[PDB]
């Protein structure tokens, strides 16, 4: 029970991963090569495009979580190890509906 | 391209010698190098679902 048995949730992440792979392949031909600074600008652009398309939405509870749809952060431990992570809030589907009749 | 020669002899009344001078400037880009130390590392990429 991971919100993954819904069809579209893996589909968004697979599309984003494919786009990232294509970006990283092209970035390797740059003079510097793969760099943490370089990997953030492109990811921000693609995630903004995905937000514009309507795939990513703001969290349901604004008090608990921030209003931003995605969070992209870079962390450094020592100097040899870097880490780039992005989180996403997928769009929901409407599949169960209930109606409750009453009588005045 | 600009060329102009200057005379350097008062006359041939002493030694019978002809001299002419020219001035030039040379522009050179000297290189200076700063020594460095190289180390290796790794970068990892992960995708996550919020909350």
């Amino acid at each position: 029970d991971n919100y993954l048995h819904f069809q579209h949730v893996p589909s968004l992440m697979n599309a984003i991963s494919r786009f990232f792979v294509q970006l990283a392949r092209q970035m390797k031909h740059s003079p510097d090569g793969i760099t943490a600074a370089g990997l953030t600008k492109g990811m921000t652009k693609l995630l903004d495009r995905f937000v514009a398309s309507g795939a990513l939405v703001a969290p349901r509870d604004p008090d608990a979580d921030g209003t931003e749809p995605y969070v992209l952060k870079v962390t450094q431990a020592e100097f040899d190890k870097w880490e780039v992570v992005w989180a996403c809030c997928p769009t929901g589907v409407a599949r169960r509906i209930q109606g409750v009749p009453l009588l005045i | 391209k600009s060329i102009a020669f200057q005379d350097l002899t008062t006359g041939t009344a002493d030694n019978r010698l002809f001299a002419v001078g020219l001035n030039l400037t040379v522009v050179a880009e000297l290189p200076i190098l700063a020594y460095m130390q190289q180390t290796t590392g790794t970068i990892t990429v992960k995708a996550k679902i919020l909350e």
